[PDB]
């Protein structure tokens, strides 16, 4: 489906504020767009139809406005149940496509991620494969970013992350990325480095260790 | 009041075909322009337009998955199948299929389509893995770091999700982040548990994570401990 | 490109 771009992509906010979420699409779509809230673990759920209709047993802090290429969604005061993904969806052309959506957290300070790397365990390069993690701990804003260094070398393709969902009662979100190389590829080189880098950090933190220097 | 609510295989091999099926109530597919659509959204990934079926018969699919998609709908059964061939890893995502309003008609006569701007409900979804992996156990490998503190487990390698993960059987909960787990190419799941102490903890308590993979009579318990 | 089955109505 058709191009829709969400902004913000992420939005920090707290309970009571009034936020605003806009979408602007590559043609005019007339007034067939529609906004939907979706909570973690659920559907999306309709709020707004034809840019600024409200949806029946929609709470009245929503509401939408705009035509052509430019919309809003705005939640005039932000409640617990807002604290979620908003996705913005035209229906004037096929095929009907949705905006990359906007993630609505809850906003607090700062706070640089506390970084580990661990090397992987003889006990998983007996099995032929050497699984090196890093751990981003306890962070916000959520957008962080991992990059595997290996002698240097810049890793592609061969690691894959995952982020918890926002702390019920920290705020902040932890994050691990998981390098993998084979046993032999990992005896084949000596510093494995995993840096990071994140708004709270003045500059990239880098975490790293001599393979076998024991 | 209307629901929706999708059916189909939870697992899929590649090169399968995978078949869902919708099946609402509160509405006909005989009813005036109204429509059934599916959108499906990978894990952690924006929503995507799949496919639209309408009353009337008419169609509509994703020119991206065009060749490979197919709609239709049972009227008389109330449901909407919509079937995907060559399914491959990328597919895996949850399915959801959707209700489309028709025009709003007076005496027969439609006098406003704005409320046909919106999919106006939604089924739960149904969550569709596309992997050719058999079920398998995962290893457990402790996580230390070389050199406040932080130590985990690494469970790697199962299938299928999911896994359940504790620390010291349950005594444990602060500090600690079991990540959702990913995908591998290989269509095995991996994901990693940590916990974060004060470092001062040590020297004074044990730490040993316990995992269950169910779905192969897997249960670990692996105490994980500093390095040298 | 396309447009949508009420585009006009």
């Amino acid at each position: 489906a058709l191009q829709l771009t969400q902004s913000p992509s992420s939005l920090s906010a707290s309970v009571g504020d009034r936020i605003t979420i806009t979408c602007r699409a590559s043609q005019g779509v007339t007034s067939a767009l529609a906004w939907y809230r979706q909570k973690p673990g659920s559907p999306p759920q309709l709020l707004i139809y034809d840019a600024s209709s409200l949806e029946s047993g929609v709470p009245s802090r929503f509401s939408g406005s705009g035509s052509g290429t430019e919309f809003t969604l705005t939640i005039s005061t932000l409640r617990p149940e807002d604290f979620a993904t908003y996705y913005c969806q035209q229906l004037h052309f096929y095929p009907h496509t949705f905006g990359g959506g906007t993630r609505v957290d809850v906003r607090r300070t700062v706070a640089a991620p506390s970084v580990f790397i661990f090397p992987p365990s003889d006990r998983q390069l007996k099995s032929g494969t050497a699984s090196v993690v890093c751990l981003l701990n306890n962070f916000y804003p959520r957008e962080a970013k991992v990059q595997w260094k290996v002698d240097n070398a810049l890793q592609s393709g061969n690691s894959q992350e995952s982020v918890t969902e926002q702390d019920s009662k920290d705020s902040t979100y932890s994050l691990s990325s998981t390098l993998t190389l084979s046993k032999a590829d990992y005896e084949k080189h000596k510093v494995y480095e995993c840096e990071v880098t994140h708004q709270g950090l003045s500059s990239p933190v880098t975490k790293s260790f001599n393979r076998g220097e024991c | 009041r209307i629901t929706l609510k999708e059916s189909g295989p939870p697992l899929v091999k590649p090169t399968q075909t995978l078949t869902l099926t919708c099946s609402f109530s509160g509405f006909s597919l005989s009813d005036f322009g109204v429509g059934v659509g599916w959108i499906r959204q990978p894990p952690g990934k924006a929503l995507e337009w799949l496919a639209i079926i309408y009353s009337d018969d008419d169609k509509r699919y994703s020119p991206s998955l065009n060749t490979r998609l197919t709609i239709t709908k049972d009227t008389s059964k109330n449901q909407v199948v919509l079937v995907m061939t060559r399914v491959s890893p990328v597919d895996t995502a949850t399915y959801f299929c959707a209700h489309r309003r028709g025009p709003t008609t007076l005496f027969g006569v439609p006098i406003a389509r704005g409320p046909v701007n919106a999919m106006d409900v939604w089924g739960q979804g149904i969550t569709v893995t596309i992997s050719s992996t058999s079920t398998k156990g995962p290893s457990v490998f402790p996580l230390a770091p070389c050199s406040t503190a932080a130590l985990g487990c690494l469970v790697k390698d199962y299938f299928p999700e999911p896994v359940t993960v504790s620390w010291n059987s349950g005594a444990l909960t602060s500090g600690v982040h079991t990540f959702p787990a990913v995908l591998q190419s290989s269509g095995l799941y991996s994901l990693s548990s940590v916990v974060t102490v004060p470092s001062s903890s040590l020297g004074t308590q044990t730490y040993t994570c316990n995992v269950n993979h169910k779905p192969s009579n897997t249960k670990v318990d692996k105490r994980v401990e500093p390095k040298s | 490109l396309e447009l949508d089955k009420w585009a006009s109505l």
